[PDB]
């Protein structure tokens, strides 16, 4: 069993404690048009509810956020379809929740912790002289649908409220979707569209990853739940945008289950056929899932996946604890044995009593679920 | 695209029913809710008295009667699904009946989540308030003009059921609620003066884990009766009484009713149709009924069973059990088509005449329903007598009340038939002539008989049969036209008319006149409270083409209508429908004119023309179910009846009828003698209504239906529930269609507690008998069914798409596509193709099979080796539930409205994604309208229509039609129940048994009718005063947008029903081009002909 504190990674301690906390929440009306600034050195895709850690040092970026605190506190994170030609049709708003200004080495620096809020549709990208871009965006509403049976049942059967759990779920299907007999589809088909059902199917995989998971930590709402899960699936950029376009929590859960089931092996994106790890080696060392976004000392965001065993990897150099994202663990650079692609790191415990004693931190940009 | 939607058949299913004194405080009333309809009745004790039927602009959710303090009768509260609240009072003054709104308002909250256990509408016993549970965590209160409402923060979020407690100083509500600890019953006191809740009279007593309903019991008992799965408990503070009867374990109790007003007996009903008696605690099983949605005790012993899954009932609760042991006996059955889960249009009987065969009901109430437009005749005798020119019934015995003689007329001859019970025999009536053609004969005044021939008027006595009197024209001329009642005779001799009176042994000539032109037709039917003596004579004339109302005996002209044309009036008739007097006049071209007639003045008003046939129409009056009707004999035989003081014309299902008369004999009672070109047929008439419904009970669930012409039979997918027996299999619950098959078969496996058993039924298109039943594999769920020809093969195959369903599996991993051939009265399995998923849909795609396997869409080629071969695949990322096609254009559908259009490239042999749309909402049905449009059913009982230079424009579909139907459509079908202004015809079947029709309109015709709708809504008074625009507004829990690209046919059709000055108001300045009321009458009439 694991004795590492799963809460520790989510707090980004490497970013330093003693940060100015902000409580106040900003939310834009559905379908409403907004003009939000864009951070020039952010190239990651942010899912709503996801924590984005930043370390900004470029004067124009520092001034941008410094001014952003004085107002809205929200910026735009673009989901690039082509990161080279900087093309994006969708994105997510990031609201700063923790902030800290420092001054060192002749420069003014700022460290932030933001959270994904609202998905948007890009309407136009205007550029300012300082390098910071502004984005005319249209807020995409979250589409909540009622029970599949809500409409068809306007009757007496309405007042029938929702191992060995197996029989409860069968009694649940038989009861909740009894009025399917009035329709042209079976109860087993309506289950494939039931939020509670689809969630319990995902919760099954989440528990295979976090063996010490307590259901109280998981969000009750399928809106918050679908998004939490979306942000921890090690998938390619093309599939991630497709997931971000999804408006329904049901369509999202159904999608995530397809990804979770069809998934088997995770290879090196560069040489494509070199297998690095498998679905069975994935595990949650953080409460926000097996995969999460972290910043290196130069502000580059690495979305890293925690796995117990990795295969064609070569380590170089000696372990380091500097800027470690998992306190108590030391990192050592890992590259693909075949091509030399930087795959992530090997994390090793600094104390004999720690569990896991070793794991692998793989960046999703290096992986390909092919 | 602009569409038109009209109701072919109103909803049949019962949503709710109540008893009280709504009309008068004397009459016991039964109010039935059929969704958008309200049927009001009086308990006849010897039947059911239909008083009024009112339509509403909403779906009924709540319906409960109440009498607040001093009132002449009862006030009715109704709450719609769109949260329209209203109090209705009954108002009657003579033949005029009107429902009156007392208070109205919309109770919907700006925010809040609609509760899981539905809308709960309770009323305080002292009529102090209205309690509404629409949203969880709030309790809305309406103290019973604008229906003022307020909320109270209800701490317990999950409320199962709630009722207002009887006999309380301060109003109290008792509710069953569930929390993570368990399910407990609680009490709260509702204060009006403080607008808040305060602690209830008794403690939160713990109830059953599956406690479902609260039954508020009146004084001297008080408190509540909580009903669960296994237990029935009673709570009254310190008073407790817990019972667990085994008889209620099989099925959950879903409905109840109060039998004794004090609260000593209660009716209980389960999901399996069992009826129980809760005596005050003891429970006794009474018997079996239809699966009751609602129950109502009325009068003594009689009970109303309101069924939504099957036919509604009237049953008698006898004090003594029969031989079988049932205290329940079925009295009357009421046709319910709902739910329509699938249907098809088939030209059964006659080609061009479409019939609609549906998969109706569920479980033991499962049936097939055949819906055919027109009234039918039930033949009891058929005789070869060609060229009949007339039919008249007679009573040869004055002592007898029944007809025993039938008199036939032929070219220059007369034959007489006698009815010796069921035996028809050729005879000769003494006094009557056989060598002359008869124009009239019948029983007349002073126990006599008359016979008007081309030569004379003959009067014959009945004891004995002999000629007592005879009348002739003075110059021995021939009688041209003739009319006769019981006391009077009016005969025409070219232009001349003669008025005679039937006296004892005398035919007295009273008066005579000369007409302006030749006489074409005559009528002297006595109308109103006239004791067989008519003061009026109706006459049609040649050359001038005029319908004239003449006074008797003077022959004075009272009215003269100029019918217009070169076509002479052939038949004329004075009649009475629903106490209103009318004049009917039929022309030689098959055209019928119908006016209202004033008995005193003679004035013909409200001229209406209706085209019946191609041949001259003959009008004969007949009696059916103690109601006067008119049979219109032509190549399109028609019954002319009255419905809401407006004349209705329903067709008869007969090739042609030339002449007819009503025959009431000892052998043929309350019958109709009909004559065509070759034969005379004696028979009984069906129900005088627009549509006819034949019921084929299956006693199991019908799911899918298709038709094979080459086999003269239907393919029906059905399922039956079987229980797990103490053996290696399962046993049936009752005999059903799939068990009682003529020839049976089972699937042979080749692939690797209540059970659902699936079957492919074979039913004959005439007899409707199960010729064959093919039982599917264990755990095999049959989904799709199609009867077509594939590839080069000339044999039609019944193809079924299945799914292997297991509890552990979420999405089926296996499935089959089974090809069957129906030959020699037995299904022969041709091909068995195993697929890696569920076969939700299948469609014949230009000689190929297009079938869905979960997310994938497959195209199969039918080889000479007689086995399907995989051609091309399309992987969609969305479940292929819906699969519709037209040419090389394919529609792929999801339950969440995710539609994507595919195109098969013949030379490439691959699928191309034309367009896509992803806007989440629940979708129940979809159909392709044309090359560029498609129709569908959306969440919250709505209908929609989607249409088709730049790629980012062409690859996207646009929502052109939005309409709130108020119904849940399960099936769309191309076809018509009828034998141009509009384009196409798509029928639709709903959960409530409602059938509808969707047709296309032109851009300007849409605007004309839309403008008309806005004007009609200013004239028409809405029940409960709901705005039509609001009712039709595309509604979801999120958005409510006004209806677009759709015309409410039901509303448009009520223009022909409004008063003539109100029609003038609607058409005034309507229109640019000007529009006459006469122009708009023709347009609206033309639209009624589509259904
Ligand atoms: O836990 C970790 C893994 C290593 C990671 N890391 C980097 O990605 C990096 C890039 C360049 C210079 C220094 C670093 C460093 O410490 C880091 O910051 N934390
Ligand atoms: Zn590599």
């Amino acid at each position: 069993m694991i004795n590492f504190d799963t809460s520790l990674p989510t707090s980004h301690m490497y970013l330093g404690s003693d940060m100015e906390e902000f409580h106040g929440r900003t939310l834009h009306d559905d379908d409403s048009c907004q003009v939000i600034p864009v951070l020039p050195h952010v190239m990651v895709m942010l899912i709503p509810g996801q924590t984005l850690p930043l370390q900004l040092f470029h004067p124009q970026e520092v001034s941008m956020v410094r001014n952003l605190i004085q107002k809205d506190r929200t910026f735009a994170v673009l989901a690039y379809s082509n990161v080279r030609e900087r093309e994006a049709h969708f994105g997510t708003t990031a609201e700063i929740y923790a902030y800290r200004e420092e001054q060192e080495y002749g420069i003014e620096t700022v460290k932030v912790k933001a959270i994904g809020r609202q998905r948007f549709k890009v309407l136009e990208i205007r550029t300012q002289s300082d390098g910071i871009q502004q984005a005319k965006v249209q807020i995409l509403p979250e589409r909540v649908l009622p029970s599949t049976m809500s409409a068809v049942q306007l009757q007496s059967l309405s007042r029938r409220h929702i191992r060995a759990f197996r029989q409860w779920w069968q009694k649940y299907q038989k009861r909740k979707f009894h009025c399917a007999s009035l329709t042209s589809w079976p109860p087993w088909l309506y289950s494939l569209y039931d939020a509670e059902t689809l969630m319990e199917r995902v919760k099954r995989q989440l528990h295979e990853w976090d063996e010490n998971l307590k259901d109280e930590s998981l969000p009750t709402n399928p809106i918050d739940f679908s998004y939490r899960v979306a942000a921890c699936l090690p998938i390619d950029d093309a599939l991630r945008i497709q997931l971000l376009k999804i408006g329904s929590a049901i369509q999202r859960l159904r999608c995530e289950l397809d990804i979770m089931n069809k998934c088997t092996s995770l290879c090196c994106k560069q040489c494509q056929d070199t297998e690095i790890t498998t679905k069975n080696e994935i595990f949650s060392l953080s409460l926000c899932g097996p995969m999460a976004a972290y910043v290196n000392p130069h502000g580059y965001i690495h979305e890293t996946l925690t796995v117990y065993k990795a295969c064609n990897l070569n380590l170089s150099g000696r372990p380091s604890t500097e800027h470690s994202w998992f306190p108590g663990y030391a990192w050592t650079i890992a590259q693909c044995r075949i091509c030399g692609n930087h795959m992530g790191w090997k994390f090793t415990a600094t104390k004999k009593d720690m569990s896991p004693q070793k794991f692998w931190g793989l960046t999703r940009s290096a992986l390909l679920p092919r | 695209s602009y569409n038109y939607v009209v109701t072919a058949q109103k909803p049949t299913a019962v949503n709710g029913c109540v008893t009280g004194h709504f009309t008068s405080a004397e009459d016991l009333n039964l109010l039935i809710a059929k969704n958008t309809r309200l049927e009001i009745y009086v308990v006849t004790a010897e039947g059911l008295r239909p008083v009024k039927e009112v339509g509403m602009y909403g779906k009924i959710a709540v319906m409960e009667l109440f009498r607040p303090k001093g009132e002449s009768k009862d006030l009715l509260f109704i709450l719609t699904a769109k949260y329209n609240a209203c109090i209705l009072e009954y108002k009657q003054s003579g033949e005029s009946i009107d429902i009156i709104t007392r208070a109205h308002g919309n109770v919907q909250d700006r925010i809040g989540r609609p509760s899981e256990t539905g809308i709960i509408g309770i009323i305080d016993p002292e009529c102090r308030m209205i309690g509404l549970r629409l949203y969880d965590g709030l309790f809305k209160v309406i103290p019973l003009k604008e229906l003022k409402a307020f909320n109270i923060r209800l701490e317990e979020l999950h409320v199962i059921d709630v009722k207002f407690l009887y006999g309380c100083q301060a109003p109290t509500i008792c509710f069953v609620y569930q929390d993570p600890q368990g399910r407990h019953v609680k009490t709260y006191e509702v204060s009006l003066r403080e607008k808040e809740f305060n602690k209830g009279p008794w403690k939160q007593e713990n109830v059953e884990a599956e406690a479902s309903m609260v039954i508020a019991v009146p004084e001297p008992f008080g408190g509540a009766i909580i009903i669960g799965q296994e237990s029935i408990t009673y709570h009254n503070g310190d008073k407790y009484l817990a019972i667990a009867p085994p008889i209620i374990k099989q099925s959950t109790i879903v409905c109840h009713n109060r039998v004794d007003p004090n609260g000593s007996r209660y009716l209980l009903g389960d999901m399996e149709g069992r009826l129980f008696m809760l005596l005050l605690l003891r429970v006794e099983l009474l018997g079996e009924t239809s699966i009751a949605e609602c129950l109502t005790y009325l009068d003594n012993g009689v009970v109303f069973v309101g069924s939504r899954l099957g036919d509604s009932q009237l049953v008698k609760l006898n004090v003594d059990s029969n031989e079988q042991g049932s205290y329940v006996v079925a009295m009357e059955t009421f046709t319910n088509l709902g739910p329509i889960v699938d249907m098809c249009v088939v030209d059964l009987e006659r080609q061009g005449q479409g019939q609609l065969v549906t998969c109706s009901g569920a479980f033991k109430e499962g049936s097939l329903r055949i819906i055919r437009n027109g009234i039918g005749i039930h033949e009891h005798a058929s005789i070869d007598l060609p060229g009949i020119k007339g039919l008249w019934p007679l009573r040869s015995d004055p002592n007898r009340e029944t007809d025993d003689t039938l008199v036939l007329s032929f070219v220059g001859q007369t034959r007489v038939l006698m009815l010796n019970g069921e035996e028809v025999e050729e005879t000769e009536l003494m006094g009557f002539v056989d060598d002359q053609q008869t124009f009239f004969c019948g029983n007349v005044a002073h126990q006599q008989l008359i016979q008007i021939t081309s030569a004379s008027v003959r009067l014959v006595s009945q004891e004995p049969k002999a000629l007592v009197s005879e009348w002739k024209e003075p110059q021995a001329k021939n009688i041209s036209v003739a009319s006769c009642n019981s006391s009077q005779v009016v005969v025409a001799v070219g232009r001349a008319l003669y008025y005679l009176q039937i006296h004892p042994q005398e035919l007295r000539q009273i008066s005579h006149t000369e007409m302006e032109h030749e006489v074409a037709c005559l009528d002297i039917t006595p109308l109103g409270d006239s004791n067989g003596l008519s003061p009026l004579c109706a006459i049609g004339l040649w050359t001038d083409i005029s319908a004239r109302i003449l006074k008797l005996p003077s022959f004075e002209l009272l009215h003269k209508e100029m019918l217009g044309g070169e076509i002479i009036p052939r038949s004329i008739l004075m009649t009475t429908f629903e106490s209103s007097h009318y004049l009917l006049c039929a022309l030689g071209d098959g055209a019928l004119f119908y006016f209202g007639l004033n008995i005193e003045t003679g004035l013909l008003s409200d001229r209406k023309k209706v085209t019946l046939g191609t041949q001259p129409t003959v009008l004969r009056t007949f009696r059916s179910l103690s109601t006067t009707n008119v049979f219109a004999c032509s190549d399109r035989p028609t019954v002319i009846y009255s419905s809401n003081h407006k004349l209705v014309f329903s067709n008869v299902n007969l090739k042609e009828v030339n002449y007819m008369c009503p025959l009431n004999s000892d052998g043929y009672p309350d019958s109709l003698a009909l004559a065509n070109n070759s034969t005379l047929t004696i028979g009984t008439i069906d129900e005088i209504q627009k549509l006819h419904i034949r019921t084929v009970p299956l006693y199991e669930s019908p799911r899918k239906i298709c038709y094979q012409e080459v086999s003269q039979c239907f393919g029906v997918l059905s399922s039956r529930i079987e229980v797990q027996d103490t053996s290696g299999g399962t046993t049936a619950l009752r005999p059903s269609a799939s068990t009682q098959a003529l020839s049976s078969s089972v699937s042979s496996s080749k692939l690797f507690e209540e059970v659902e058993v699936h079957n492919l039924l074979i039913i004959d298109q005439h007899t409707f008998e199960v010729l064959h039943a093919h039982q599917f594999l264990q755990n095999e769920y049959a989904l799709s069914l199609v009867s077509c020809k594939l590839g080069k093969d000339p044999n039609t195959y019944f193809i079924v798409g299945t799914a292997m369903v297991y509890p552990e599996e979420a999405e089926p991993k296996q499935g089959r596509i089974v090809v069957f051939q129906y030959s020699d009265g037995k299904l022969q399995t041709v091909a068995e193709k195993e697929v890696k998923g569920a076969v939700y849909s299948m469609v014949e795609f230009n000689g190929k099979l297009l079938a869905s396997i979960n997310s994938t869409v497959r195209l199969y080629e039918w080889t000479t080796e007689k086995e399907l071969r995989t051609e091309c695949n399309h992987y969609n990322n969305i479940m292929a539930l819906y699969l519709k096609t037209k040419g090389d254009f394919i529609l792929v559908g999801d339950l969440m409205r995710s539609v994507l259009l595919l195109a098969y490239k013949p030379m490439e042999g691959n699928f191309e994604e034309i367009a896509r749309d992803f806007n989440p909402n629940w979708m129940s049905a979809v159909e392709i309208l044309d090359d560029d449009n498609f129709l569908g059913a959306e969440n919250a009982f709505n209908l929609f229509v989607c249409q088709k230079t730049t790629d980012e424009e062409r690859q996207h579909l646009q929502e052109v039609g939005l309409f709130h139907l108020g119904e849940f459509v399960n099936v769309f079908c191309h076809g018509s129940l009828v034998m141009t202004p509009t384009q196409g015809s798509v029928l639709f079947g709903t959960v409530n048994g409602m059938i509808g029709l969707v047709t296309s309109l032109s851009e300007s015709w849409y605007n004309l009718l839309l403008d008309m709708q806005n004007r009609l809504n200013k004239v028409i008074k809405s029940v409960g005063k709901i705005e039509h625009s609001f009712w039709r507004s595309f509604h979801t829990e999120r958005k409510t947008e006004p209806a677009t690209g759709f015309i409410d046919g039901d509303l448009i059709e009520s223009f022909l029903d409004i008063s003539r000055p109100k029609m003038q108001e609607v058409v005034a300045n309507l229109q640019k081009r000007e529009a006459t009321a006469d122009d708009l009458i023709k347009v609206v009439e033309e639209l009624t002909r589509i259904h």
